[PDB]
């Protein structure tokens, strides 16, 4: 990697000695070395780099998101100095959006992705990686365009086909995104070996009925992507007892299960009152877990948020419910009612964490027809009664009765999870 | 995009920094 011009080459003694001080650790020294070096030569690419990299050390070593915006803003002034080798410019432009995106500053990360595949328009791994700005703020058309773009002049990027197979799959384009999938993740290129495209080839897999699909999973236990064959989410707390059905005591919430059991009159009363005066505050399901049929969902609360409007349409439950922030403050769960009908099937499926379990009350539950498999067991519910499931486990629902199916569904914090835990891990 | 039942967005949880 050519760092130096011509300039930097004659003052390399004091940029190697600025330099020994960030590799020892004294980064205090270090940034005040190269403030000096960028005062004294305020056109050397080399030190400006240097003061970068160590406002970004700095900033590691104080967690402080500020001191991380002034190494991102010092990454770019390397861009805009006179006589900047390629290398180096590509190093600063490349640290600069990944500092932004840890940041979550996805916009301004977009714009430098784009600035760096205008410079270099024939380093495909930047367009890559321009793919990946487009995919985390959401634009899956552009993503998907990036990734066209690539596979366009280097055909068997590894990297483009399993995030070209990702966009194909995530747009219900199943039996397309399969080979991108298999082959990307065959390839072993950096990058693929990643549990998201384990997950999703294997879905796929399933839902085209190809039995390959749990030779993947497989796979990707033993590679480490999932806890089990069964169990294949990917936020995990490690250590977590991993258990398909659970019973109340084994969770611990009894008196949660308690409390649902003897007032779940009133939360179905709730519920078919918003069915009959108010069926637009159920929303149907949106993330492509349906093969046919008809599933809405009427949420209370998510990501440990109460939702103000939706408990004007459900006072007295959420009423209750406030008494057990176990579930209430589940920033990992949520708390919704789910209404089901005839010729449903929903495909099978994992949801992302461990880190909670999923109990079911059933409200209107039909004499027959209505069943849910998790893992290798099937159950069905009964109304006034409790099921406790981990959904991080595959699971799989079937709705055939001769009319609607009401439940009401309530993430708790997985019982084993320290108050340190609960409090310290992401939103999902 | 949020992660409620399944595992669809390519990532799950948001980005803030430290
Ligand atoms: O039966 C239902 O309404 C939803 C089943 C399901 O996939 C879940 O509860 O995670
Ligand atoms: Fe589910």
């Amino acid at each position: 990697p050519k760092l130096l011009n011509k300039f930097d080459k004659t003052i390399k003694a004091e940029l190697d000695a600025a330099e020994k001080l960030r590799k020892r650790g004294k980064i205090e020294e270090a940034v005040n070395a190269f403030k000096e070096l960028v005062r004294k030569y305020p056109q050397s690419p080399r030190a400006r780099y240097g003061k970068a990299q160590c406002e970004d050390d700095l900033a590691e070593k104080r967690r402080s998101n500020e001191v991380l915006r002034g190494a991102i803003e010092t990454y770019q002034e390397v861009a805009s100095l006179p006589d900047v080798p390629a290398d180096l410019l590509k190093l600063s432009l490349k640290r600069r959006s990944d500092r932004q995106q840890f940041l979550g500053h996805m916009r301004g990360s977009l714009l430098t992705l784009q600035r760096l595949v205008q410079l270099f328009p024939n380093d495909t791994s930047l367009k890559n990686d321009l793919g990946v700005g487009y995919l985390l703020i959401g634009d899956n058309d552009n993503a998907k365009k990036v990734y066209e773009e690539v596979l366009s002049v280097t055909p068997n990027d590894g990297f483009a086909k399993v995030h070209y197979g990702f966009i194909l799959k995530a747009q219900n384009k199943i039996a397309e995104s399969i080979p991108y999938l298999k082959e990307g993740i065959e390839s072993g290129d950096p990058g693929t070996d990643d549990g998201r495209f384990y997950f999703h080839l294997g879905d796929a897999m399933q839902r085209v009925g190809n039995k390959e699909a749990y030779k993947w999973y497989e796979l990707g236990h033993k590679r480490g992507h999932f806890a089990s064959v069964w169990q294949r989410s990917l936020y995990n707390v490690n250590g977590l007892k991993a258990q398909p059905w659970w019973t109340p005591k084994e969770t611990g919430y009894t008196e949660l299960v308690k409390s649902l059991e003897r007032n779940w009159k009133l939360i179905r009363d709730e519920g078919l009152a918003v069915m009959d005066k108010a069926k637009g505050l159920f929303l149907p399901e949106d993330e492509n877990l349906r093969e046919k049929g008809d599933w809405s969902q009427f949420t209370l609360w998510q990501q440990g948020r109460r939702n103000e409007n939706a408990c004007k349409g459900a006072p007295k439950t959420c009423t209750l419910l406030e008494k057990f922030p176990e579930t209430t403050g589940c920033r990992r769960g949520q708390i919704k009612y789910s209404i089901m009908h005839p010729g449903t099937h929903v495909w099978p499926h994992t949801g992302p964490t461990n880190c909670r379990l999923r109990m079911h009350l059933g409200l209107v539950i039909p004499k027959e027809g209505c069943k849910i498999r998790c893992a290798n067991e099937t159950k069905t519910w009964e109304e006034g009664k409790v099921l406790i499931f981990d959904d991080s486990f595959e699971h799989e629902v079937w709705q055939d009765a001769s009319s609607f199916r009401l439940i009401f569904i309530v993430d708790v914090w997985h019982p084993e999870l320290t108050p340190q835990q609960r409090r310290s891990l992401p939103a999902i | 995009g949020k992660c409620k039942d399944g595992l669809g967005e390519y990532t799950c949880t948001s980005l803030e920094g430290f």
